[PDB]
């Protein structure tokens, strides 16, 4: 946890709407939109840890 | 507590909790289950 750096997906598809019930996100929260409503969009680097 | 906030001059008075995603929330709160009205921190 304090040891940890900013790893990223790349030139590929999502599919976020899966992680409003997914136990993958059993527990979970944002500070961005919601999970399938902004689930079509795109960003240059998917940072993600 | 006295001060807060959430069409065109409308004024929706009502108080429901946010069915805020994938849950029948309907007086339960959580996850996706958020209350809507909130005080500024004045």
């Amino acid at each position: 946890v304090y040891a940890w750096n900013r790893k990223r997906i790349s030139n590929c598809v999502a599919d976020y709407s899966v992680l409003y019930n997914s136990a993958s996100f059993s527990t979970f929260k944002c500070y961005g939109v919601s999970p399938t409503k902004l689930n079509d969009l795109c960003f240059t680097n998917v940072y993600a840890d | 507590y006295n001060y807060r906030y959430r069409k065109p001059f409308e004024r929706d008075i009502s108080t429901e909790i946010y069915q805020a995603g994938s849950k029948p929330c309907n007086g339960v709160e959580g996850f996706n289950c958020y209350f809507p009205l909130q005080s500024y921190g004045f």
